[PDB]
C-alpha cells in the first residue's frame, strides 16, 4: 500500500505551493 | 384600520432577529463583518499557517 | 537548540492557560468585557 | 430678537440632521457604535477615524 | 400634520416610549417642543 | 509508512483546501458586498441640500 | 382625525409600501454576504443561519 500512499501523497503535498501564492495575493486584496 | 397594517409591516421584516448582530449599525457592519472579514479571518492565516 | 526552537512557544504558554483564569480579572475585561458584559453589544439583539 | 436670528440661522436648522438618524452618534461616549459598527464614518477618514 | 403632533400629542403617548435609553439623544428634540 | 505520511499530507491537503473555495468565493462575492449599501446614498443625500 | 379615513389610500403605496419595501429591502441587504450567491434561499437566509454563520 505504500506505492498506492506514495502516489497520492505528492497530490497530498503538491497542493501547498498552490495554496499559498494565490491565498497570499487573495486575502490581502480583499481588504481594499 | 391601519395600525394592524403598518404595524405588522415593519414587525413581520423584524422577524429577522438573529441576523441582525452583523447588520448591527446600518448592514455595513454585515458588509464589514458578516462575511468581509469573518470568511477572510481564516483565509488571512490559512496560509502562513 | 531544540529547546531554543521551544522556547518562543514556552514563553507563550508560561501566562496563557492563565489568561482564561486571567480573563475575569481586568487583565482582559479592559477589552474583553464583552464576554463578561455577554456579547456588549446589546447581548445579541432583542429590541435595540 | 436680533441676536436669536443670529443664532437661530446657524444653530436651529442644521442641528436635526445629526441628531436623531445617526449623525450625532447618539452620546459618542457610547464607544462600540463610532468604535465597532458606526466607526464607518472612522474607517475612511484617514484624517478623523484613526 | 401627524408629524407635528409629535411635538405634544404624540409626543406623550408613543415619542417617549425609547426615552428609557435616550438621556440626550432625544432629549434634544423635547427641548425643542417642551 | 507512506500511508501514515499520508494522513500527514492529506492533512497537508484537506486543510488547506476548504481555503481557496473561500477567497474564491470572497474574490466573487466581497468585491460587491460592500457596494451593497452605498446605493442608498442617493436617498439620504437629496433632502440634506433641502432644509438646510 | 381626518386623517383616520383619508389613511384608506395612504396604505395603498406610500405608508403600507414605502414603510415595508424598504425595511425588508435594507433588512436584506445583509444577504450580499456569502448567501449571496443562493438568491432565492435570501429570503429564508437571514433568521436561522446568519447567527449560524
Amino acid at each position: 500500500d505504500r506505492e498506492a500512499a506514495l502516489q497520492e501523497r505528492e497530490l497530498a503535498a503538491k497542493e501547498v505551493e498552490r495554496l499559498r501564492n494565490i491565498v497570499r495575493r487573495q486575502r490581502k486584496d480583499l481588504k481594499a | 384600520e391601519s395600525l394592524p397594517s403598518n404595524v405588522v409591516s415593519s414587525a413581520q421584516v423584524l422577524a429577522n432577529v438573529a441576523n441582525l448582530l452583523n447588520i448591527r449599525d446600518t448592514e455595513l457592519s454585515s458588509f464589514l463583518v458578516a462575511m468581509g472579514d469573518i470568511s477572510l479571518r481564516k483565509t488571512g492565516v490559512e496560509e502562513k499557517r | 537548540q531544540g529547546a531554543a526552537q521551544n522556547l518562543p512557544a514556552d514563553v507563550n504558554q508560561l501566562i496563557d492557560q492563565l489568561e482564561r483564569h486571567c480573563l475575569a480579572p481586568d487583565g482582559s475585561l479592559v477589552t474583553k468585557s464583552v464576554y463578561s458584559d455577554l456579547q456588549l453589544a446589546r447581548e445579541e439583539m432583542s429590541r435595540e | 430678537k436680533e441676536v436669536s436670528a443670529f443664532f437661530q440661522s446657524p444653530d436651529n436648522s442644521l442641528y436635526m440632521l445629526p441628531a436623531t438618524p445617526q449623525g450625532l452618534a447618539r452620546d459618542p461616549s457610547a464607544i462600540p457604535s463610532i468604535c465597532r459598527i458606526s466607526a464607518a464614518l472612522q474607517y475612511p477618514a484617514g484624517l478623523e477615524g484613526s | 400634520t401627524l408629524e407635528h403632533r409629535l411635538v405634544v400629542a404624540e409626543a406623550a403617548q408613543k415619542l417617549r416610549l425609547p426615552l428609557i435609553s435616550d438621556g440626550g439623544e432625544i432629549h434634544e428634540e423635547e427641548i425643542e417642543k417642551w | 509508512e507512506v500511508r501514515d505520511a499520508t494522513l500527514a499530507h492529506k492533512a497537508e491537503a484537506l486543510e488547506l483546501q476548504r481555503q481557496l473555495r473561500r477567497l474564491q468565493t470572497q474574490y466573487d462575492l466581497l468585491t460587491g458586498q460592500s457596494s451593497a449599501l452605498i446605493q442608498g446614498r442617493r436617498a439620504r443625500v437629496a433632502a440634506t441640500s433641502a432644509v438646510s | 382625525s381626518m386623517d383616520m379615513a383619508d389613511y384608506q389610500m395612504f396604505l395603498a403605496r406610500e405608508i403600507e409600501g414605502r414603510l415595508k419595501e424598504k425595511c425588508d429591502k435594507l433588512a436584506d441587504a445583509i444577504v450580499d454576504d456569502t448567501d449571496s450567491s443562493t438568491g432565492n434561499r435570501n429570503s429564508s437566509a437571514r433568521l436561522p443561519e446568519r447567527v449560524k454563520f
